[PDB]
């Protein structure tokens, strides 16, 4: 599985650029796709989403009427058209795949992004900003403005980890489940409005920033991020 | 010696019949005579799953009591979500002639087979977001009738060449072969402890097998026609069978003989499938007259009728938590009762 | 419904379209069942068959229709356990070799069971008599008395062949079934035309009996 | 035929030497399991519509 | 004379119930959701509508001597319901004949989607045409008569009964020839000719006596006694009784469900 993004560079304010991504190693037509950007002095932010079959398109409130998202299935390509570029659009743009059925794990693969430089919502709060910490146990916390427990019995909470100089990866989905290729020392628990992530027997390569996301309703919102340092 | 051996064979057969007679002192009907009847049982149709375009031949529940798989002569395998009637997967089959399917206890594999004489194994949870064939098992000289999973690496199959086998999926070979039947083996059932299993064939007999040693323990003969279905008691010391002579019978292991016969004068059609309840007080059977009957397993009395199909009922099923019963038919429909 | 619940419902809709398209593309086919004893000419009944020990399927295209032929001879088991899988076929093709006096009284035995089967009450039969040339050269040695003992007639070429045809047709006792008979050699190439014409007469007859004429 | 007949006799002997119990004892065992799990069978005692997921 | 009131009431009541049962069977039973069955449903609806309101008001007019003695703006809803609800029955018989014709002459081409498409085209033009022929003398133009204008008696009569009659006769002649040519033998041949004779015979004598007078009188100069006229009129109405007999009583898949 591989996702490669192309485009980016320096663009004058008020201009227009086009970004693309290439997929290889999986079935591209059965996956939904997302765009997520990260400002140089901020965290992750959701941008747009196009569904499988191109039947549904969603946009963030701050890119409505300016950005456009489209896909090409025969050539296995995803697009993004940007117009009227302001200085707040300078970030690194990622491409994420997700599938939706009973028991699936969405947001499971991320790609390496491309840099671009230009010359009623739910609020998730992560109080901790930095924690100094081997061979021990640590706990992280996240909070929600409204209960994420739906009437069907599912809590829609997600966790991520971003090592230095790398792309974020999935750790826990739906507040309890453990993703594939992740050591069992990661655990998740909590209730409505109160969640916690526990790491036992801490080792190296576990340093970075942790994010909490909700998937209850659009738009999708992220947390500020808690950093772990030696 | 070509005739002396025959004489000894008849002598041993008479010893078995006399030994069983000494173990019979009272019948099950006499013992359970002072028990209040269950009463009248009425069930309604809660869901109706549509999407198949031909006859439906088999189905199987999952261990989570929410997912199920079904097979049809249109060359498709469909996995359903019974709670919301959502379709999860649709797997095209290379051979359209299918007779059996199975669902692994873990939930990562399904099985298929039919007139091609190959058991095929499909991998559900994998990268690339699609279902691909994992293994093809070859070696049977006849059609496959039934198959059941033991683990993610072992499976037991019955076929029309009068044999049963146990396979190793990674190696692709069969470790053990079970022989002794004279006619085509049609049905199969596993014990809760998965150390023994029972089979029924067209020679009007049933046999008990040992999975490890690959030997035969006991043989049961009480019918007058072919045997199509078989199922274990939840306790694990009894099983039931259905035949083409419009009759179900209950057999015991420790006593090693028949205990009850279920029959009525208004039924002259064969029986396609049988199943038990969670407690074991109810026996459910599907018939050729488009209906499904409910029997009292301890008193041999009818309790209810499930009539919602326009053609022959082919297969039955009860969830592990005993909350629903599913039925399939030749009219491309399957329904969930409660 | 939540955000993920709506996405799952959309997935089921796309699966329902692929299933609908495949059903349309399958209804425009003609399904035929191929039966007969070994060494009877089943494998070479149509010159332009293309194969696409279980079940063997051969398909060819003629005019505009698509034909699918299923051969079941590798199943040495009880036929009654799987004969109902082919209940909805258009017709049955039967092949008989006339140069073999040993397979006789076994081809007749197999023909009787098919014609008087519960699932094939109103299914027509297209009957092929093969190797008429070698049968004609053989009659100069064996005057058909070896195979059929109760035979009395001038056995040059025709009264022998007419006798064999009359033996097979006497096995049918039904008013809604017709038997089509044709004699072929090893070099005849117009077998697809014979099958095409027989099927056309079958569909016409089925339409009349739906409007109260037959 | 000698080999086939010898195997048949060797199979009957194994099945003709086992331990069997009375029908009355086995019938009682079948009863006891039924009243033990009678209250946990939804198909006998239907649950209220609040706890029914269908 | 007293029993005549009951006899006509027997015909009125039986027709309404008989065709309603046909509609219930098609909608309820799942084996009757095929292409050759939508047309027979549309014929039942037209016969129900005739028995529901068209017939009972005809009796009241006949019962009330010859005069109307009722209020206007109501017979306008009565004249328009005798032309729409009777033409539909005539043109639904034609739709059945055309479908059967193409199933015998073109068996490999008139099937699956093409048959479903063409069948639904006919079931639409059969209702639009009857609406045009009914509201034309109202939207475009005591005792409540239809029209004595000669410009109207040669447009409705030809366009509702005479043109369909030519089509029905031509089709069934071809079917009879095809059945005879394609081959016990005596029993089958006798049944083939008998069935067609029932179809044409009922359709002709039930409509041809009334429709001849409707053309001669506006052109020639002669009236007819009301005794003869009354007998003629009820012959046509009595075709919503045979219709649901012949086209469904002598078929197996129907009698199976009685
Ligand atoms: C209720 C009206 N009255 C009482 C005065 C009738 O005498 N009505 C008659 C006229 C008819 C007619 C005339 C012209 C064209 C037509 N197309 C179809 C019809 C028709 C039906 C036919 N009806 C059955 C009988």
């Amino acid at each position: 599985v591989q996702l490669v993004e192309s485009g980016g560079g320096l663009v004058q304010p008020g201009g227009s650029r086009k970004l693309s991504c290439s997929a290889s190693g999986f079935a591209f037509s059965s996956f939904g796709m997302h765009w997520v950007r990260q400002a140089p002095e901020k965290g992750l932010e959701w941008v747009a989403y196009i569904s499988s079959g191109s039947g549904t398109i969603y946009y963030a409130d701050t890119v409505k009427g300016r950005f456009t998202i489209s896909r090409d299935d025969p050539k296995n390509t995803l697009f993004l058209q940007m117009t009227s570029l302001r200085s707040e659009d300078t970030a690194m743009y990622y491409c994420v795949r997700s599938i939706y059925y009973y028991g699936s794990s969405p947001f499971d693969f991320w790609g390496q992004g491309t840099t671009l430089t230009v010359s009623s919502d739910i609020v998730m709060t992560q109080a901790t900003s930095s924690v100094p910490v081997p061979g021990e146990s640590v706990s992280i916390s996240c909070r929600s403005s409204k209960s994420l427990l739906h009437s069907n019995g599912n809590t829609y909470l997600y966790w991520f980890l971003q090592r230095p100089g790398q792309s974020p990866q999935l750790l826990i989905y739906r507040m309890s489940n453990l993703a594939s290729g992740v050591p069992d020392r990661f655990s998740g628990s909590g209730s409505g409005t109160a969640f916690t992530l526990t790491i036992s027997r801490l080792e190296a390569e576990d340093v970075g920033v942790y994010y909490c996301m909700q998937h209850l309703e659009y738009p999708l919102t992220f947390g500020a991020g808690t950093k772990l340092e030696l | 010696e070509l005739d002396q051996l025959r004489q000894e064979a008849e002598q041993l057969k008479n010893q078995i019949r006399d030994a069983r007679k000494a173990c019979a002192d009272a019948t099950l009907s006499q013992i359970t005579n002072n028990i209040d009847p269950v009463g009248r049982i009425q069930m309604r149709t809660r869901r109706t799953l549509r999407g198949h375009l031909a006859k439906i031949y088999a189905m199987h529940w999952g261990t989570d009591s929410r997912l199920l798989v079904s097979a049809s002569q249109d060359g498709k395998l469909i996995i359903w979500d019974s709670y919301t009637t959502n379709k999860v997967h649709a797997i095209p089959l290379r051979s359209s002639w299918v007779m059996t399917c199975a669902y692994a206890p873990s939930g990562n594999y399904v099985a298929c087979g039919g007139l091609d004489n190959i058991c095929s194994i499909y991998n559900l949870k994998t990268r690339e977001g699609n279902v691909r064939v994992s293994r093809e098992l070859a070696g049977h000289t006849g059609y496959l009738s039934c198959c059941r999973f033991l683990d993610d690496n072992q499976i037991v199959t019955s076929s029309g060449d009068t044999t049963c086998a146990l396979w190793d999926i990674e190696t692709g070979q069969q470790t053990t072969t079970f022989t002794g039947h004279t006619g085509d083996v049609m049905s199969l059932s596993l014990a809760p402890d998965t150390r023994l299993f029972v089979s029924g064939a067209c020679d009007a007999s049933a046999k008990l097998w040992d999975v490890r040693e690959g030997m035969c323990r006991q043989t049961f003969t009480g019918h007058e026609s072919d045997i199509n279905a078989i199922c274990f008691f939840p306790n694990g010391n009894a099983f039931a069978t259905g035949s083409d002579d419009a009759t179900c019978r209950l057999f015991d292991l420790r006593a090693d003989q028949e205990l009850m016969t279920y029959s009525h004068d208004n039924i002259i059609c064969g029986i396609t499938s049988v199943s038990f309840s969670k407690s074991g007080r109810l026996l459910l059977a599907g018939y050729d007259d488009f209906n499904c009957n409910v029997w009292d397993a301890l008193k041999a009395d009818r309790a209810g009728v499930l009539a919602g199909h326009d053609n022959r009922v082919s297969c039955l099923g009860v969830t592990d938590d005993g909350m629903a019963v599913a039925t399939g038919s030749w009219d491309s429909f399957l329904k969930i009762w409660n | 419904l939540s955000a993920e619940d709506k996405a799952a419902v959309e997935r089921s809709k796309m699966i329902e379209k692929n299933l609908k398209e495949d059903g349309i593309s399958a209804a425009k086919d003609v399904k035929l069942l191929l039966l007969g004893a070994d060494n009877s000419g089943k494998s070479t009944i149509v010159k332009q068959m293309k194969i696409i020990t279980g079940i063997v399927e051969t398909h060819f295209t003629f005019k505009n229709l698509h034909f699918r032929l299923f051969d079941v001879g590798g199943q040495r088991s009880e036929r009654k356990k799987w004969i109902h899988c082919f209940e909805d076929v258009t017709a049955i093709i039967f092949c008989v070799d006339l140069s073999d006096y040993n397979r006789m009284h076994e081809s007749l035995m197999l023909f009787d069971s098919i014609c008087n089967n519960k699932f094939f009450i109103d299914t027509s039969i297209i009957l092929f008599l093969n190797k008429k040339d070698l049968f004609g050269e053989k009659i100069k040695k064996s005057p058909l008395t070896i195979c059929f003992p109760e035979y009395t007639g001038p056995n040059t070429y025709e009264d022998a062949a007419a006798y064999i045809q009359a033996q097979f047709e006497s096995k049918n006792r039904s008013p809604n079934k017709e038997i089509y008979c044709h004699m072929t050699c090893a070099t005849d190439t117009n077998n697809a035309q014979v099958i095409f014409d027989a099927v056309t007469d079958i569909i016409i007859a089925n339409n009349l009996r739906g409007c109260g004429l037959y | 035929s000698i080999a086939q007949a010898r195997k048949l006799v060797e199979q009957l002997k194994m099945e003709a030497n086992i331990d069997r119990i009375k029908v009355s004892k086995a019938a009682a065992d079948l009863m006891a399991y039924c009243e033990a799990h009678a209250k946990e069978d939804p198909l006998l005692t239907p649950v209220p519509a609040s706890e029914n997921p269908f | 004379g007293v029993l005549i009131l009951t006899l006509l009431g027997f015909l009125v009541a039986a027709t309404f119930a008989w065709n309603l049962l046909v509609l219930a069977t098609i909608l309820r039973v799942r084996t009757f959701h095929r292409v050759p069955h939508n047309l027979v449903a549309s014929m039942a609806v037209s016969d129900v509508l005739v028995a529901a309101l068209v017939m009972p008001l005809s009796l009241v007019h006949e019962l009330s001597g010859r005069r109307w003695q009722l209020g206007r703006r109501l017979c306008q809803l009565w004249i328009a319901c005798d032309v729409l609800c009777c033409t539909a029955s005539i043109w639904n018989v034609t739709a059945i004949a055309l479908d059967r014709y193409w199933s015998i002459t073109r068996p490999m081409e008139y099937t699956l989607r093409t048959r479903k498409c063409v069948s639904n085209v006919m079931i639409a033009l059969t209702w639009a045409l009857s609406a045009v022929i009914s509201l034309a003398p109202l939207l475009f133009g005591e005792e409540c008569q239809v029209s004595r204008e000669p410009s109207y008696a040669v447009f409705s009569t030809v366009g509702a009964f005479y043109l369909p009659l030519c089509v029905v006769l031509f089709v069934y002649w071809k079917i009879y020839k095809a059945a005879k040519f394609r081959v016990w033998r005596e029993q089958k041949e006798q049944r083939a000719a008998l069935m067609v004779g029932i179809l044409i015979g009922v359709f002709v004598l039930c409509w041809i006596p009334f429709f001849l007078t409707e053309l001669i009188s506006p052109l020639c100069s002669c009236d007819i006694p009301a005794i003869w006229k009354s007998i003629f009129l009820w012959l046509g109405y009595s075709n919503s009784f045979f219709n649901p007999l012949i086209y469904t009583a002598f078929n197996k898949n129907y009698n199976s469900a009685f």
